[PDB]
RNA sequence: GACGACGUUGAUAGGCCGGGUGUGUAAGCGCAGCGAUGCGUUGAGCUAACCGGUACUAAUGAACCGUGAGGCUUAACCU
RNA sequence: GAUGUCGGCUCAUCACAUCCUGGGGCUGAAGUAGGUCCCAAGGGUAUGGCUGUUCGCCAUUUAAAGUGGUACGCGAGCUGGGUUUAGAACGUCGUGAGACAGUUCGGUCCCUAUCUGCCGUGGGCGCUGGAGAACUGAGGGGGGCUGCUCCUAGUACGAGAGGACCGGAGUGGACGCAUCACUGGUGUUCGGGUUGUCAUGCCAAUGGCACUGCCCGGUAGCUAAAUGCGGAAGAGAUAAGU
RNA sequence: AAUUCCUUGUCGGGUAAGUUCCGACCUGCACGAAUGGCGUAAUGAUGGCCAGGCUGUCUCCACCCGAGACUCAGUGAAAUU
RNA sequence: CACAGGUGGUCAGGUAGAGAAUACCAAGGCGCUUGAGAGAACUCGGGUGAAGGAACUAGGCAAAAUGGUGCCGUAACUUC
């Protein structure tokens, strides 16, 4: 109740609704103690703990030949924009076996809709 | 260490608490009345009472996932068309505990469990 | 401060006799910088002198470097001037290390 | 000065404008009331006693009541005193806000930390496990050795073995507040304090630099 | 070591001792090796021995080790000792002693310009005005008794080193003076200033 | 993290291929290498023509976590392998020329510039 | 053992409602396909210990223990 | 008339003849860094390879990896590698049975705590009518570690190399306390997938068993590898010393 | 060396680091040819060493599921003294 | 001892399985002569575990891991 009253009026009002498995552009602010920049990350999100101010969703980027994976605050002003541009057909809250199988193996499908 | 935990063990592990659980449940709402210990009867209640509340509304959907309950069609008869219509207009509570003394085999707390009315 | 530290730094290090000044414009290829300078050094006590003399000028002007790294070695050393970074270094380490990749 | 008492209702981060989070814990204070002000010629030493909350009338019973009713105060959910600072006065039945706490920076959270129960040497004195192979028999969470041999001839006092865990009075000092709200009684620091959920917390000006 | 010049902390001649071997403890407990003494050393150093002496070696390059003395070899205890013969061997050996010798220590000039003039021309004055070294100047002859160095730094990039020498008389070919062998310190500099 | 006798790869060009974390400097006592950190190798796997030869002992830095890296705002930098770039025992600077492999900004907190100049990421 | 909260003048526990969370598109219906299977109903169904409410159920009128002004002497005041 | 020994693990405690941190004197103490001596026991005082090893050598850190006592601390706390009853073998000795402060392979470590002791937690009574609270504090216990960077300052010193005392600010290692806000672990009481088989008359749909049958996630709680805090500053009297 | 006290003999391999192991030398206290000498494929719940996967063996333990321990009711020992 | 031990022969169902292994069942027989609570330390039998993977230890002890059919392919040595 009174825990409630500071989460809600901290929570972003204009986060998209992404479904687990999808590929999303992370817009973050990067500091270098001076200017604020933009850093582009993209990927495709592998699991998502959505719990009020606490929400969070863990993305994975294949870079150089490795794999990064990398979790974000939905509330946190840390990012600026998330958009969506393939929408995955998975039938899975997780996507943790994304690691082990490679990534010319592991083609994910679109829902169709 | 039991904090914020709910759920008490019998001395007895998950396969054997839901069995004993589910052939109790079917029992008392077969016979309306029952004996058994206070701590069988406390736990029992967060079992019969929802399934009574899930019998509340009578659907192909509501029948077959309260068979996988009780594993009996007798006792799911009975529900939905006898329990139904007297607890329709109650808002839970429908099963109270009466203390009656200690067994003289093993003396544990003795306690009869019921529905409201029993229609008796 | 932006376009004037270009500027800056290119005279700070001419004014110390620097040779073969290049500037490369990274705007979006690298995500920690917007511009870089190399310049090489004659010897090891001059990539030392002209390593101080950039971070000194860089206090007074008013920017507190990040950092540096080629303090105990010349061979290569590195002044963080926040969106600018500057590598003076010795005529081996700029064959070396190229830096023409970026 | 003095401090205040509260009740943690839970923790939460805080965002900042740069987007670091801090981890916060929220402390609700009702309006705390002086019950008595104590003096050098009555008691030898300066004190305020002061209650927070409400409690049912019938719970409270006649000799408290009063207490209450001698200070012109309702009933509280308990009672506590504060040592005052060579200087400071309040008088009796004068309510207490939360606004001096908007330069103080630095408090001082006292509370009963959690119950663990009966807990083993492992847990509470932080001990080592033995080998649970190698033919270890019997022994792999057991303290050991617990003394020397014929020449000590016993137990020395204060040696770590199993007992009651928590359920005791922790202060953790030095605790940065983030914010601090009048209207709504809400008190953000920084940090975890000791306690449970809904436990009585006692918060003070720090008093070390 | 590159960054020494001089060997003014042996005009000294401390004595440097390597500790104790450890000695064998019962139960067959081995007694730890002494920590092993450096002494810090100019490059270009001479060796030479007291007594029969010799160059053991010249040093030649930063980093450079060279041994002067080896250390006494370790007592065998009773347990090296036992056969058919002896079974219960009292026998104890002691420790060879350690090696007790005389070092001479000759290092030349390391300047890289040298100067020769007579006690009458500014030798000394020259390097307060090309460095500041601060030697004794005074309207004498033979004001400086020993060599002196001196950096002349006006760069931060180039710099290099000039030694002052004791001046010289008509009679210092064959000696009754302070002689030639301050001379010896030369053939090292690049170039030898004249004044 | 990273503790002694642990595989490590290699960010670099050096020459190396694997190599063993075995000591962690620091501190005494010291448990765990973060993401930057001066830690103590051994080669166990490199290229003959390379840098540097079998069985060599030198400095090494970390740049990828399996565990990751703790933001400011709660947000972790995982990855899939870690590696550490080689240096030089007496200087610590880097003995390869190029970096393979994106690398986190923790390196310049700890002025790491040589890493993260010369590595084509983050 | 003990400590804490409550006992009808009550939110103490259970149940119920709403919400959250987790899992993941329930059963049934029809269509496509010989079939496996997919599709619309549908981010549906279910959801333990978590949050906010609600006397529906259990905390019975009671009875037990615990008293009736609290010793002597001296000192400072009050009659 | 008996497992009782060495080593290792767990747990420590005490002394100072002090390894580091602290305060100094002399110096063949320019500075940094050292040599010797005095006071000082508050805290801290390493990881691996070899061998059973204590000890050692080696590799790499740290400020250091201190010296000893405590039945060469501790086996009714653990281990049984060393040695070692009964087996066997090699070398040597003896004609032989056998033996060897010679070596090698294998070879049962029992105890439910009566008392003192210690760690926690209660009942009775007392404190002079009874009862409910809140405190002062006679006393006791815990903690006290320190690396690196920057400014002072490339200043004092120093020909240069090198490089200060005092003071101030950050950032780490180990230890302790607290917490679950984040990241995770667990989560056999939540959901789903799937194999074999049986049952619910049969299809569909479920349930029982097969380590929770095998797995995928995961609520709360607990928890660390996660994040907050702490070692003080100051005051009084002092040791060596001035 | 199942045999060597001196011994962790000397050199090399393996390891960052090897009193163990393997390969060469023989200074065999005190090998030696049916109380058999050397080699030997296969075999061994045989002794010693190394490598790959694997892992709570460990850094460093945490949680969970059951059986005791704990409380109540019934029956009711033992060593020792 | 109404004892987790030992004791020869015969009968030998279904499903899946090569099988008298193994898993669930048929006929048949049992729930093992102390129970009831709460889910402390600690002990025993197990499940899972971030990062490292023998760094533990006398020793990979114990655990963990592999495990089937078909096809391809398979080294030194050798008594072939
Ligand atoms: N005006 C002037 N006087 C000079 C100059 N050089 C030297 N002098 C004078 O002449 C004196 C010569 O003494 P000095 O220079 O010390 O001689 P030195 O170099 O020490 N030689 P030595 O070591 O053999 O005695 C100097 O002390 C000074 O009085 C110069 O350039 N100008
Ligand atoms: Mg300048
Ligand atoms: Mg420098
Ligand atoms: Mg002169
Ligand atoms: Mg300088
Ligand atoms: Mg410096």
């Amino acid at each position: 109740n009174i825990i409630k009253q500071l989460e809600q009026e901290q929570m972003k009002q204009d986060v998209p609704s992404f479904r687990p498995g999808d590929t999303v552009e992370v817009k973050v602010w990067v500091v270098e103690g001076s200017k604020k920049r933009l850093q582009a990350f993209e990927g495709v999100v592998i699991a998502i703990r959505n719990r009020g101010l606490h929400s969070a969703f863990t993305v994975r980027k294949i870079s150089n030949g490795e794999g990064v994976e990398r979790v974000f605050q939905t509330h946190s002003p840390v990012v600026d924009s998330i958009s969506v541009k393939r929408r995955g057909a998975v039938r899975k809250a997780k996507l943790y076996y994304l690691r082990e199988r490679t990534g010319k193996a592991a083609r994910i499908k679109e829902r169709l809709n | 260490m039991r904090h914020r935990k709910s759920g008490r063990q019998l001395n007895r592990n998950s396969s054997h608490r839901q069995a004993m659980f589910r052939n109790m449940a079917g029992s008392l709402v077969r016979h309306e009345i029952i004996k058994t210990t206070l701590p069988k009867a406390k736990e029992l209640r967060r079992v019969v009472e929802p399934l009574i509340t899930l019998a509340k509304t009578d659907s192909v959907a509501n029948r077959r996932l309260a068979f996988a309950r009780t594993r009996d069609n007798e006792i799911v008869a009975k529900l939905f068309n006898e329990l139904g219509p007297r607890f329709a207009s109650r808002a839970g509570g429908y099963t109270r505990i009466l203390k009656c003394g200690f067994r003289a085999g093993d003396n544990a707390p003795m306690a009869y469990i019921e529905l409201v009315d029993r229609s008796e | 401060q932006g376009k004037a530290l270009q500027d800056f730094v290119i005279d700070k290090i001419d004014d110390l006799k620097g040779q073969d000044i290049i500037a490369l414009d990274v705007q979006g290829k690298s995500s920690i910088t917007d511009c870089m300078i190399i310049c090489t050094g004659t010897s090891s006590r001059h990539v030392m002198s002209i390593a101080d003399h950039v971070v000194q000028e860089s206090r007074a002007a008013g920017l507190l470097p990040l950092g540096v790294e080629g303090e105990n070695s010349a061979d290569w050393i590195v002044v963080d001037l926040g969106d600018v970074i500057v590598h003076v270094m010795q005529e081996e380490s700029r064959r070396l290390y190229e830096l023409e990749k970026l | 000065m003095i401090g205040l008492v509260g009740k943690k209702v839970g923790m939460t981060r805080i965002f900042t404008e740069d987007g670091v989070s801090i981890p916060v814990t929220v402390i609700e204070v009702e309006a705390n009331r002086v019950t008595q002000v104590k003096d050098l010629a009555n008691d030898g030493y300066r004190a305020i006693q002061v209650t927070t909350g409400a409690k049912k009338a019938n719970r409270v019973t006649k000799p408290e009541a009063g207490h209450f009713a001698k200070a012109g105060v309702e009933a509280g959910r308990g009672l506590w005193e504060f040592r005052l600072a060579e200087g400071e006065e309040f008088t009796v039945g004068q309510s207490i806000s939360v606004e001096l706490f908007a330069d103080v920076k630095k408090v001082d959270v006292t509370g009963t930390s959690k119950g663990k129960g009966f807990a083993g040497t492992v847990k509470r004195w932080n001990f080592r496990t033995q080998d649970a192979t190698h033919g270890n028999s019997l022994s792999h969470r057991v303290p050991g050795s617990i003394g020397q041999n014929q020449t000590p001839g016993k137990v020395f006092k204060g040696k770590k073995m199993a007992g009651q865990m928590g359920n005791e009075r922790v202060t953790v000092q030095s605790l940065d507040v983030v914010r601090v709200d009048a209207e709504r009684n809400l008190l953000l620091v920084k940090g975890a304090v000791p306690g449970a959920t809904g436990s009585d917390l006692i918060v003070k000006p720090a008093v070390k630099a | 070591d590159e960054n020494l010049n001089t060997l003014i902390d042996y005009r000294f001649e401390k004595s440097f001792r390597a500790e104790r071997g450890q000695n064998g403890a019962s139960r067959d407990c081995t007694g730890k090796r002494g920590k092993d003494v450096t002494i810090k050393v100019p490059v270009g150093t001479r060796v030479i021995d007291q007594g029969t002496g010799e160059t053991m070696g010249d040093m030649t390059k930063h980093g450079q080790r060279l041994l002067v003395a080896k250390g006494g070899w370790h007592g065998l205890g009773n347990t090296r000792f036992k056969s058919s013969v002896n079974r219960t061997p009292r026998q104890k050996t002691n420790g060879t002693p350690g090696d007790k010798r005389e070092l001479l220590l000759e290092l030349m000039l390391l300047a890289d310009v040298g100067m020769l003039g007579m006690p009458n021309a500014g030798k000394s004055t020259f390097i307060r005005a090309v460095s500041a070294a601060k030697p004794k100047v005074a309207d004498y002859p033979f004001t400086t008794l020993v060599p002196s160095l001196g950096v002349v730094r006006m760069d931060n990039e180039k710099s290099f080193v000039v030694a002052d020498i004791p001046g010289l008389i008509e009679g210092a070919a064959e000696g009754a003076g302070l002689g030639i062998r301050f001379l010896k310190h030369l053939e090292r500099c690049r170039v030898l200033l004249h004044l | 993290m990273i503790q002694e006798q642990t595989m490590l790869n290699v960010a670099d060009n050096s020459g190396a291929r694997r190599v063993m974390c075995i000591k962690v400097l620091g501190g005494s006592h010291r448990r765990y290498a973060g993401v930057g950190d001066i830690i103590k190798i051994t080669i166990k796997e490199a290229i003959p023509r390379g840098k540097v030869k079998k069985g060599d002992v030198l400095k090494a830095v970390v740049v990828r976590t399996k565990k990751g890296v703790r933001r400011p705002d709660g947000s972790v930098i995982r990855f899939d392998g870690n590696a550490c770039v080689l240096l030089n025992n007496n200087s610590e600077q880097p003995i390869g020329t190029r970096i393979f492999g994106p690398v986190t900004r923790e390196l310049r907190s700890e002025k790491f510039m040589k890493i993260i100049s010369l590595a084509p990421e983050v």
